[PDB]
RNA sequence: GUACGUGAAAUUGCUGAAAGGGAAGCAUUGGAAAUCAGUCUUACCUGGGUGAGAUCAGUAGUCUCUCGAGACUAUGCACUCUGAACCUGUGGUAGGUCAGCAUCAGUUUUCGGGGGCGGAAAAAGAAUAAGGGAAGGUGGCGUGUUUAUAGCCUUGUUGUAAUACGUCCACUGGGGACUGAGGACUGCGGCUUCGUGCCAAGGAUGCUGACAUAAUGGUUUUCAAUGGCCCGUCUUGAAACACGGACCAAGGAGUCUAGCAUCUAUGCGAGUGUUUGGGUGAUGAAAACCCAUCCGCGAAGUGGGAACGCCCUUGUGGCGUGCACC
RNA sequence: CUGCCGAAGUUUCCGGAUAGCAGAAACUCAGAUCAGUUUUAUGAGUAUGUAAAAUGAGAGUUUCUAGUGGGCCAUUUUUGGUAAGCAGAACUGGCGAUGCGGGAUGAACCGAACGUGAGGUUAAGGUGCCGGAAUGUACGCUCAUCAGACGAAAAGGUGUUAGUUCAUGAACUAGCCCUGGGCGCUUAAGCGUACUACCCAUACCUCACCGUCUGGGUUAGCUUUGAGAAGCUCAGACGAGUAGGCAGGCGUGGAGGUUUGUGACGAAGCCUUGGGCGUGAGCCUGGGUCGAACAGCCUCUAGU
């Protein structure tokens, strides 16, 4: 899970491929439900989050 | 941004090698059993838009200057501000007095000039 | 962020201890242990689209 | 913004970026020591040397 | 040179070169041979000397524009300027193809060193040790034995382990290859007491070497390796098959017009349309320009776009076009 | 000439009205719905159906408007069969509009679906030589004088290999051998199994570039100057294609305007293993030949 989002890591921004490359791509996407870096998404996808 | 052409070769007309009434004029093939149009192995290629070469470097010669026709010495006078991204061609109609005379502007101008050495002779 | 990575990184270690603790204790004391069946999978499209 | 991407298992630089805690990670932590408590009883060793 | 402007293709002869053994031409990649293309150091900077001249005069006039702006004419060459000419510099920097290496970034491949954590907290084993049997060893008499002068297995057991396998390290050391997109500055980060600070941190730079009569590539002919059927029509499931095609040049097939409807553009708009005709047009007058009377056609409850005022915002309140519901 | 979209190939009545597939226009609409999908449990009869959960995608429309109104390969379920094959329904998809790797070669078999390239890695197949890749590792069967690799078939095997049963034997079971692509191969280069290495597709990944689509930025036009706003710029995704649809371009004859355009110091044409530009239609140019006219741009026109 952790090398995956890192190595092959892209969000869905405007409908468009954009590749997680800064904390401030997730969180002005996943900020509403306090998800702020790519560890939090990390910890999301691994621990099956609410 | 040096230039790149993605091919060098033409594109030749299907059958344009074995008739010479065919020219080679790229010509899209229109039989549905022609094996060109099918696109099999072996055959030979066609123009798609995925040959199409570099804006930036597009119309650009091997020189990396952009080829623009000259007929007089008020086409030369033009490229006073595009000396760097532009070579003088002068016209294949423009007689060899008027083409001294565009030769010498271009000198001073610092203009490449593609075909300076046309219809003319030297004297030192 | 430093902060959350941290406490999630203990809570990973400390769920992973959890469980190999437990399994060594219903190992020596004569009981089976089953653990929890896994609630994320990861899945990989291995034929092609003809 | 993000002409390259750089991967963060490569490129250190980027980990620290992403990442504002692998410069505190201290992976192999040492738990264990020469007093290891053999956990297996008689009875599980009966039943897995059995038949 | 009247076989007469230009003189294409098909076709023919001679000469030169090359290739030859049957699908062939052709496509891809290079070699060889022949040939071709462009790219050059030259300038820039700086100093002095010598003279020069004006856009310089602690300068005099004219002209054209709107005091000063351009153009000139005399007079001086210092004060400024002209990288101005030459001497002086032999000062300093020196541009296009190739090649090499080093620091990097992206992708990737390939060996190695360690360190945790798991399992029967590996199982074994070395090793403390009780017993037993024989593929009966050694003794004893091939027969039977029980450590003898070998030992084997089992069992608990000697201080613990080690190793293998699995897994993880935001642990680490090398080798190889392909790529260098972008082009001032922003950003996210790491160092840094702070730094017009530094950095591997929103994409390659640095240090060199070789060449103009050469280097590098292109074209043509051919060769080698790999592949590769003859097109168009019709057929039918695609075919196949059957049709058309000796070669080359030229000619050769959705056009014009009258209605109708749609869409778009343009003019005007409850109107709209000058060109049947009349007026008029001095220079081309079949054009353009103007319009008297007729006439053709046309006509006679909710939701909701947008906006206002409140509400932290949502949301509420007043006001709703078009259209669809009632 | 290039680019973009893209079928149907058939229900229903009956040459058509259709419907349906594919586009255009006019809309409204995320505080909403939709789905060749799976569900929860109970309703009915493991299947089937149900309302409301998971996953994905923003969806519903109204109008009109081109093209088609077949088959083939067959699979599967399946009916009748009838010497036996075979034939008859539905179903399922594919080919039909589809190139590519393999299959010795191959219209329907196994992989995989396509812009131009570099590098990496694979699929199906393979690694004795032809032929890119182990004359690799380990364990077994067989020697075929018609091996094997791809009905004469019942049997016969003083042909065997292993095992099962009863138990000195007897039979039985299963598998190899005989009788009834090339070169070559034989503890294999055949067959079976296990295990690592390796080969390469137009497939997958990373990057560059082309184009299309989608989204965003850009004016008191700031000394970043990059306002042909019809320009500039940023980002992501995608790329087969018949009929058909829609854009943008190339070229030819003539016309109005324009280039204060080219031309006897050589127009037009023609030739050329000269050079260059464009994905292409095409265009520019050197040399040769030649001897009087001709072109670019904006618009108009057509015996284009």
């Amino acid at each position: 899970v952790r090398e995956l989002i890192y190595k092959r890591g892209f969000g869905k921004v405007n409908k468009q491929r954009i590749p997680l490359s800064d904390n401030a791509i997730i969180e002005a996407a996943l900020g509403k439900y306090s998800i702020l870096s790519v560890e939090d998404l990390i910890h999301e996808i691994y621990t099956v989050g609410p | 941004v040096n230039i790149i052409k993605k091919r060098t070769k033409p594109f030749k007309r299907h059958q344009s090698d074995r008739f010479k009434r065919v020219g080679e004029s790229w010509r899209k093939p229109r039989g549905i059993d022609s094996c060109v149009r099918r696109r099999f192995r072996g055959t030979i290629s066609m123009p798609k838009i995925g040959y199409g070469n570099n804006k930036k470097t597009r119309y650009c010669m091997p020189n990396g200057l952009k080829a623009f026709l000259v007929r007089n010495v008020s086409d030369v006078e033009l490229l006073l501000m595009h000396n760097k991204t532009y070579a003088a061609e002068i016209a294949g109609n423009v007689s060899a007095r008027k083409r001294v005379e565009i030769v010498e502007k271009a000198r001073a101008l610092g203009v490449k000039v593609t075909n300076a050495g046309a219809k003319v002779r030297s004297q030192e | 962020i430093a902060k959350r990575a941290e406490a999630y990184e203990a809570e990973y270690r400390a769920a992973e201890r959890e469980q190999i603790e437990l399994a060594r204790k219903a190992r020596a004391e004569g009981n089976y242990f089953v653990p929890h069946e896994p609630k994320l999978i990861f899945v990989v499209r291995i034929r092609g689209i003809n | 913004a993000h002409v390259q991407k750089k991967n963060p298992l490569k490129n250190k630089a980027v980990l620290s970026r992403l990442n504002p805690y692998a410069k505190a990670y201290k992976a192999n932590v040492k738990i264990n020591s020469e007093k290891t408590p053999k956990a297996a009883g008689e009875k599980f060793l009966s039943v897995l040397h059995e038949n």
